[PDB]
């Protein structure tokens, strides 16, 4: 198993969900 | 040298690196000057007694946009991809055409030059009616983009050659990835070449008397949202068939690859809405469309992501790496040339998030036309472009002009690499968060001090960032003036093999991918499809408006 | 081994790719939702509605600033903005709390942005066309719009004010 592509793609995974779930709550915020 | 005259296209791919550095350098003079300006310090001041025929924040942030996302991004993609799948097929380019696409590309960018050094085409990048431009501008940008259709056909030609010589295989996997990425832009550009004849040229040289703003714009970014992935792709191609061999591994996969490079192909184009989000006259289902089919071009960057990090943690075991960390520090972070794309592609993991934020409609309302978008930008393509570009002067530069790098011209290299790189990271979080404050983009900030109080730290970032770049532009400068007039030659170095990766199996779809004028048939049907109901209606309801010049 | 090390690395790749696009659904998924509340309002209407910019400050709605705000229902007015190089009319642009606005904002000129600070209202504004969104201001007081599209060099000072009354 390719352990460190998995944690590159688990990095990837956890950055887009912090900056994606972070603009929707700005955005109802704003809303 | 006799190297060229058996080899001439290391000569003209040498002379579309240098133009596009000496643009790079031009245009980047002008960032750390907006970089302080984003952290609310204006040092104009400074930069109009060094260079006296800038008259503005605006005019530099012309300059700074058009030579550096522009100019510099498009030489250096007909570089890559023209030299690169002419190697892999061990081929020479049709050097007639290969010559008068560069004069092409130089002449355009001369002529577009002129008024924009004279103040007279202070629109940005994006030249939106009706701020209206020199006809120059309009002209030599014209002609410059059109360089890339002789482009397109010279690696056409080579293509059906090599085919004609090899019925019944597979194309290369160079060479695939650069046929579908020009035919690609081809589709790609219809926008603006539309956009510049129907519109813009006559409006620029008084044949009608308004553009329509909106049409304009509709047809502006058909064509300037691929345009980036003509941009990433040059990139990718190196990160993919050489990056491996320099990393100590080989590629892991040559279908996934070629399945990226596909996706790219076909939707790079139906997208452009997504910069439209706040435009009115749009349907909205038509950008809840445009929406869905930017999430899907994520994809094969998402693809691309585990295959080259596989691709490294392959080379990285290979050299002895354990652990789940132990593989990174076994890789070759001595050699610039493996440093940069991979300093590049982690800068990408923020930057394609932030996209994806971007692509989402309703939550670009809150991001749009703020210091984000920069933010979004300058991680991916003044760091990751950018950086494989300046890794490539460490193999491509030597393969060349058969020039050696020396080891202190190897550590000045990996100081560039890591300060542009850093620096690109710290200026981000200031964008960023500057952004997520309400800072428009595009703004001479600085001179409204007290505008934004709010924004008092990540400010703080953008002036940290500023100092850290111009020290990196600097010894680029030096150090790529002491690479190109050094006194050495060995041509042993011009003569070498380019550092291809081996490939460590799926024949069919291979197969399937190979059927290129079908996808690409596919891929301009989806842009019929995405582009002509909207565009139809546009067409059918214009509403020219006069132009301005407000500069 | 490097026949094992290839089979595991496409195996694992294709859980990835499911797993990605999963998390590409739901993103759609989930704004979807945001198109179907309230807050949809601030999308632009996707009508064309062209007008004249050069005599858009001579006559029709945009011409005499204080009359530009309108009851259109029980509970919503329309706001007739101009934003013009290099401000807007009216300034300031006065609103009651709780009521739903409609803003039907043209530019005389160049393009230029209509962001109002502290909510989701993003909207470009082009000579020629109205763009028309919608907003409810939940709370009361001094709301700033700004430019953020380039229009020249009057650019970085171009402001206008919303005022939330009570
Ligand atoms: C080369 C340049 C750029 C790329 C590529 C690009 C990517 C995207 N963009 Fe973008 N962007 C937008 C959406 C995205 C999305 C969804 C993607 C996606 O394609 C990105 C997908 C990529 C990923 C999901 C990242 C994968 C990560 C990788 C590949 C790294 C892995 C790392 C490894 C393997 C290293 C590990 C190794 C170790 C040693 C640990 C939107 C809207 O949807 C707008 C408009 C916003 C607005 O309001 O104006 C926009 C506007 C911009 C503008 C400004 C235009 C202007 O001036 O008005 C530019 C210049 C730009 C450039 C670029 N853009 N973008
Ligand atoms: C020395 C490094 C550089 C610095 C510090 C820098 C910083 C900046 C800043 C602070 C902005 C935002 C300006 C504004 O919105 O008013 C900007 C915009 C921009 N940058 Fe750079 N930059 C540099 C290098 C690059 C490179 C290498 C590229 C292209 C490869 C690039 C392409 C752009 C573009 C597309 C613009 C937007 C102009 C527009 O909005 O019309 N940047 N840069
Ligand atoms: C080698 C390349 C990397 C170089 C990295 C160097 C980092 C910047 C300097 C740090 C020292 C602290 C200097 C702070 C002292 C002066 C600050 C100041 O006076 O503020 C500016 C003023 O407000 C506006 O006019
Ligand atoms: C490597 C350098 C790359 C640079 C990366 C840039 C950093 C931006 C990261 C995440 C943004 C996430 C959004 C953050 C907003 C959170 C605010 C929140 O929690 O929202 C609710 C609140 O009520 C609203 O006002
Ligand atoms: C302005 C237009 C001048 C165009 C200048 C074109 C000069 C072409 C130079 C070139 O690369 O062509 C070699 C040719 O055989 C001859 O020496
Ligand atoms: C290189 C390409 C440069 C583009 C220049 C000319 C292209 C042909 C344009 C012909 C001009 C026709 C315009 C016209 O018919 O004018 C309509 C008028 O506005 C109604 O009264
Ligand atoms: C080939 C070389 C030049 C093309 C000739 C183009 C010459 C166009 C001149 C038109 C011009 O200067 O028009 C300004 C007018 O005021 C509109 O704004
Ligand atoms: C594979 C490609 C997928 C193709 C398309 C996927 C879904 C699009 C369907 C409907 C859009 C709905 C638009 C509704 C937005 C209107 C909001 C409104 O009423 O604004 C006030
Ligand atoms: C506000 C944000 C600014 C902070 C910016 C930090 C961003 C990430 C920096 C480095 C990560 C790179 C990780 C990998 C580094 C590899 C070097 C290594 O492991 O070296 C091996 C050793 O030299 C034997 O060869
Ligand atoms: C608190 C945080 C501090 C604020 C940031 C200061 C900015 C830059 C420091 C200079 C860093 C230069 C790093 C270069 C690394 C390098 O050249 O090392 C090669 C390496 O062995 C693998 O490639
Ligand atoms: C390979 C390099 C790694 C790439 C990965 C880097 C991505 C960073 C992610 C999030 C940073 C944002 C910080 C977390 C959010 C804080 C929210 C906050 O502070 O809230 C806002 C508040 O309203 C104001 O007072
Ligand atoms: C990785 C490099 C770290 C970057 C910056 C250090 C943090 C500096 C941020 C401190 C803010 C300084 C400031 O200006 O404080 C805000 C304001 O003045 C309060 O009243
Ligand atoms: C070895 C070299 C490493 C040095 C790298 C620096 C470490 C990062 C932290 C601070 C430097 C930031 C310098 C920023 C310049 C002054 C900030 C400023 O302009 O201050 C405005 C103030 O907040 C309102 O009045
Ligand atoms: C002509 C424009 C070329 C666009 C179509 C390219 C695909 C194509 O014709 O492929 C057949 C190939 O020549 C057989 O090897
Ligand atoms: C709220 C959501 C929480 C998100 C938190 C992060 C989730 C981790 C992300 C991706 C892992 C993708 C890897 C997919 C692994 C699938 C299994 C697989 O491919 O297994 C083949 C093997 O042969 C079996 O024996
Ligand atoms: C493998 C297991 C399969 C299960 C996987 C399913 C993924 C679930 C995720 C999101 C659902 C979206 C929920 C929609 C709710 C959004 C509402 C919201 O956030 O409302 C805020 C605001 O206050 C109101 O106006
Ligand atoms: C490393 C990255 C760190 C990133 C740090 C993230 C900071 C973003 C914070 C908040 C945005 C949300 C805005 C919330 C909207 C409320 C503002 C408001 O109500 O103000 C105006 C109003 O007129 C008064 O009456
Ligand atoms: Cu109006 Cu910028
Ligand atoms: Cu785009």
């Amino acid at each position: 198993k390719p352990k460190g592509a998995l944690a590159v793609i688990l990095v990837l995974t956890l950055t887009i969900l912090v900056f994606w779930l972070g603009v929707y709550a700005v955005f109802f915020a704003r809303g | 040298s006799r190297v060229y005259e058996a080899y001439p296209e290391k000569k003209a791919t040498l002379y579309f690196l240098v133009l596009g550095f000496l643009a790079l350098i031009v245009g980047s003079l002008f960032g750390p000057f907006q970089a302080l300006n984003y952290g609310n310090v204006d040092a104009y001041p400074l930069l109009k007694r060094l260079l006296p025929f800038v008259q503005s924040y605006y005019q530099g942030l012309t300059l700074h946009g058009v030579l550096n996302a522009i100019v510099f991004t498009q030489l250096f993609a007909q570089a890559i991809m023209v030299y690169l799948p002419a190697r892999e097929l061990n081929m020479r380019p049709n050097m007639g055409l290969m010559w008068l696409s560069w004069w092409m590309a130089f002449i355009g960018l001369v002529v577009a030059a002129l008024p924009l050094l004279a103040n007279e085409a202070t629109v940005l990048y994006t030249f939106y009616p009706p701020l209206k431009g020199h006809w120059a501008f309009y002209l030599g940008a014209s002609v410059f983009v059109l360089s890339t259709w002789v482009s397109i056909y010279i690696v056409l030609d080579l293509w059906r050659r090599w085919k004609a010589a090899n019925p019944g295989k597979v194309t290369p996997l160079v060479t695939y990835m650069a046929v579908v990425f020009w035919l690609m832009w081809f589709l790609a550009s219809l926008g603006l070449v539309l956009e510049a004849v129907l519109f813009l040229l006559p409006w620029s040289f008084g044949l009608v008397e308004g553009v329509d703003p909106l049409v304009a714009r509709t047809l502006f970014w058909w064509t300037v949202h691929p345009i980036v992935y003509f941009w990433l792709l040059p990139a990718y191609a190196i990160i993919y068939t050489i990056l491996p061999k320099q990393a100590g591994g080989k590629l892991v996969s040559d279908p996934m690859a070629r399945l990226a490079f596909l996706l790219f192909l076909l939707l790079s184009t139906p997208v452009g809405f997504h910069h439209q989000f706040a435009d009115p006259g749009i349907d909205p289902t038509w950008k809840m469309i445009h929406s869905v089919l930017t999430l899907f071009v994520a994809v094969p960057s998402l693809m691309t992501a585990f295959t080259v990090a596989a691709s490294l943690e392959f080379a990285g075991r290979l050299r002895g790496g354990r652990g789940l960390f132990g593989w990174i520090r076994a890789l070759p972070w001595d050699n610039p040339a493996f440093v940069a794309p991979v300093l590049g592609l982690l800068g990408f993991i923020p930057g394609g998030a932030g996209g994806i934020v971007n692509a989402s409609f309703t939550l670009d309302y809150v991001v749009h036309n703020t210091a984000w978008v920069p933010g979004h930008f300058h991680l991916q393509v003044a760091s990751l472009v950018t950086l494989t570009a300046m890794g490539s002067l460490y193999w491509l530069l030597p393969n060349l002009t058969g020039k050696p790098i020396s080891d202190a011209q190897r550590r000045l290299g990996l100081a560039v690499v890591w300060l542009w790189f850093l620096g690109m990271m710290i200026m981000a979080v200031g964008l960023h968060w500057a952004g997520l404050l309400n800072v428009p983009r595009r703004a001479y900030i600085a001179q409204v001090p007290d505008a934004y109080p709010h924004a008092a730290v990540p400010m703080v970032f953008n002036v940290l960032a500023g100092i850290v770049l111009l020290v990196a532009l600097l010894l680029f400068i030096y150090g790529l003036f002491s690479v190109l007039l050094s006194r050495e030659r060995k041509p042993e170095l011009a003569e070498a093999p380019l550092p291809f990766a081996e490939v460590i199996e799926d024949r069919r779809l291979v197969l399937a991918m190979d059927r290129i004028g079908f996808w690409f048939a596919v891929a301009a049907i989806l842009v019929v499809l995405a582009y002509g109901p909207t565009l139809v209606q546009l067409f059918g309801h214009l509403n020219p408006v006069p132009g301005w010049r407000l500069w | 081994d490097e026949h094992k090390a290839h089979k595991a690395i496409l195996a694992y790749e294709k859980g990835w790719l499911a797993f990605s696009l999963a998390m590409l659904f739901v993103f759609i998924a989930l704004i979807a939702y945001t198109l179907a509340t309230h807050t949809a309002g601030v999308i632009p209407a996707g009508k064309l509605e062209r007008v004249d910019p050069t005599t858009v400050r001579q006559e029709g709605p945009w011409a005499d600033p204080a009359q530009a705000v309108v009851q259109t229902g029980p509970n919503q007015y329309t706001v007739y903005v101009l934003a013009f190089a290099f401000g807007y009319q009216p300034n300031p642009i006065e609103v009651p709390q709780g009521a739903e606005i409609v803003f039907k904002i043209t530019s005389p000129d160049v393009i230029h942005g209509f962001h109002v600070e502290g909510t989701n209202i993003n909207v470009e504004v082009l000579p020629g066309e109205v763009s028309t969104v919608r907003y409810t201001f939940k709370r009361p007081g001094e709301y700033r719009i700004i430019c953020n599209q380039y229009c020249g060099l009057g650019h970085q000072n171009m402001f206008g004010t919303i005022v939330v009354k009570e």
